[PDB]
C-alpha cells in the first residue's frame, strides 16, 4: 500500500542531505500518517522528522510528534522511545498533549501496566489512527513478564494485559506458549596446577 | 589535522550546547585523533578532548569512557584504589576548567564505582561532600534537599538546561542502588522486613509494585514473589577463589616489585 511506495523515496531522501532541509516535512509527515494506519515502521525517518522540528520550530507539529513517540513506545523494550525523548526540548515535552504521552511512557517503562491501562484514556483520538497500539503494548508486556515470573495468576495477567476477557487471554497464552498448570503454565587438573603456581608465589 | 580536530571538537560542543544528542555523538566519534600531535602543540587540547569525551559518555548510557576519558584529563582513583595523579603542565586557566570537568566527572564517577573520595577535592566545600554523605545515608530526602538547595549549580544556557533533565535521572537511578545492596542472599524472607525496608521509599505500595519492579531490573533477585504465602525466597566457587588468589599474588608482586 501507501507506505511501500513512500518507502524508496524516503529511503533515499534520508541517505543524503535533503533529510535537512523541512520543505520534504509534508512528504515525510504523510509517510508517519501511513506508518500509523498500515502499523508499519520506520524510526530513522521518524527521528530525522523530530530534527526538523528542532531545528525548524516553526514547523513543530503536535500530531505528527505524538504519533512518532507512541509509535516509538510500541517498539519497547528497544530504545526508540528514548531516543525520540532526546531529539524534542523541554519546552515542547513540557506542552499538551506530548506532556500527557510521556507520562504515559513513563508508567510502560517504568513497567507500572496496571496504571499504564487505567491511565490511558481508551478512547483518546490519537490512538484511534495508530493500529494495533493496544497489541503492541501488550507485546512489550508479555516481553516483561516473560522475565520476570515463573508462573503468575491468570486474573492478575489478564488485568496487566489491559483487563481482558478470558477469551482474550487465551490468545496472549497461546501466543507466548503459556499453559495453566494449578493457573496459567508459563516456566580439575588445571586448577590444581593454578594452586600450586599461586602458592609458590606466596611463598617466594 | 590536530587544528582541524579541535574545529571539529569545538563545533560539537557548540551543537550539543544548541544541538541535537545524536549528531554531536557522530561528530565526536569522527573526532578522535592521534593523543601526539595534541601533546605537541599544547597541554590543554588533550584536556579538552577528554572533557569532549566525558561529555559523549556522559550522553551515552554508559559512564564508563568518560571515566576513562576524564581520569586521563584529571587524575582520578584507580581500580584497586590507587591514586592517579595529572601532569600540572596545562595553562593554570585551562587546568582550572580541567578542575571544573573533574568536578563534573564525580557525578559519572559516582556511577562508576566507589566510594567516599574527595581528598583530591577540597574539604571545606559541602556541595560535593554533602551529596556524598546524602548517598551514604540511602535517604532521598537528604538527597531531594541537596538538589533543592543547590539548585543554582544545576541550572548554569537556561533553556539548553530548561528542566535539570539529567541531574532527576541520576538521582533516580542512585535512589535504587541501596535496595539491591542487601542483594537477597536469603533464601527465604519474611514481608514485614521486607515491608519495613521498602516503607523508606516514598511510595508506600512500591514493595508489591516497587519489589517486583526491582525483579523485572534484575539487579536483585526475588523468589516466591507474588506467592500465596506472601513470603519472599532467595566450579564457580572454585574460579571465585582461584581469581582471588591470582589478586594476592598480583599484590605481592608490585610489592616485591617495589
Amino acid at each position: 500500500a501507501m507506505f511501500e511506495q513512500m518507502r524508496a523515496n524516503v529511503g533515499k531522501l534520508l541517505k543524503g542531505i535533503d533529510r535537512y532541509n523541512p520543505e520534504n516535512l509534508a512528504t515525510l509527515e504523510r509517510y508517519v500518517e501511513t506508518q500509523a494506519k498500515e502499523n508499519a515502521y520506520d524510526l530513522e525517518a521518524n527521528l530525522a522528522v523530530l530534527k526538523l522540528y528542532q531545528f525548524n520550530p516553526a514547523f513543530f507539529q503536535t500530531t505528527v510528534t505524538a504519533q512518532i513517540l507512541l509509535k516509538a513506545l510500541t517498539n519497547l523494550p528497544h530504545t526508540d522511545f528514548t531516543l525520540c525523548k532526546c531529539m524534542i526540548d523541554q519546552a515542547h515535552q513540557e506542552e499538551r498533549p506530548i506532556r500527557q504521552i510521556l507520562y504515559l511512557g513513563d508508567l510502560l517503562e517504568t513497567c507500572h501496566f496496571q496504571a499504564f491501562w487505567q491511565a490511558l484514556d481508551e478512547n483518546m483520538d490519537l490512538l484511534e489512527g495508530i493500529t494495533g497500539f493496544e497489541d503492541s503494548v501488550r507485546k512489550f508486556i508479555c516481553h516483561v513478564v516473560g522475565i520476570t515470573y515463573q508462573h503468575i495468576d491468570r486474573w492478575l495477567l489478564a488485568e496487566m494485559l489491559g483487563d481482558l476477557s478470558d477469551s482474550q487471554l487465551k490468545v496472549w497464552m497461546s501466543k507466548y506458549g503459556w499453559s495453566a498448570d494449578e493457573q496459567i503454565f508459563i516456566c580439575x587438573x588445571x586448577x590444581x596446577x593454578x594452586x600450586x603456581x599461586x602458592x609458590x608465589x606466596x611463598x617466594x | 589535522k590536530m587544528l582541524g580536530y579541535f574545529s571539529l571538537v569545538g563545533l560539537l560542543r557548540l551543537h550539543s550546547l544548541l544541538g541535537d544528542y545524536y549528531q554531536a555523538i557522530k561528530v565526536l566519534e569522527n573526532i578522535e585523533l592521534n593523543k601526539k600531535s595534541m601533546y605537541s602543540r599544547v597541554p590543554e587540547c588533550q584536556v579538552t578532548t577528554y572533557y569532549y569525551v566525558g561529555f559523549a559518555y556522559l550522553m551515552m548510557r554508559r559512564y564508563q569512557d568518560a571515566i576513562r576519558v576524564f581520569a586521563n584529563i584529571l587524575l582520578y582513583i584507580q581500580r584497586t584504589k590507587s591514586m592517579f595523579q595529572r601532569t600540572t603542565y596545562k595553562y593554570e586557566m585551562i587546568n582550572k576548567q580541567n578542575e571544573q570537568m573533574h568536578a563534573l566527572l564525580a557525578i559519572a564517577l559516582t556511577m562508576y564505582p566507589m566510594r567516599i573520595d574527595e581528598s583530591i577535592h577540597l574539604q571545606l566545600r559541602e556541595k560535593y561532600g554533602d551529596k556524598m554523605l546524602r548517598m551514604q545515608k540511602g535517604d532521598p530526602q537528604v538527597y531531594e534537599e541537596l538538589f533543592s538547595y543547590s539548585c543554582p549549580k544545576f541550572l548554569s544556557e537556561p533553556f539548553l538546561q530548561q528542566l535539570k533533565v539529567f541531574s532527576d535521572e541520576v538521582q533516580q537511578q542512585a535512589q535504587l542502588s541501596t535496595i539491591r545492596s542487601f542483594l537477597k542472599l536469603y533464601t527465604t524472607m519474611p514481608v514485614a522486613k521486607l515491608a519495613g525496608f521498602l516503607d523508606l521509599t516514598e511510595q508506600e505500595f512500591r514493595i508489591q509494585l516497587l519489589v517486583f519492579k526491582h525483579k523485572m531490573k534484575n539487579l536483585v533477585w526475588t523468589s516466591g514473589i507474588s506467592a500465596l504465602d506472601g513470603e519472599f525466597q532467595s566450579x564457580x566457587x572454585x574460579x571465585x577463589x582461584x581469581x582471588x588468589x591470582x589478586x594476592x599474588x598480583x599484590x605481592x608482586x608490585x610489592x616485591x616489585x617495589x
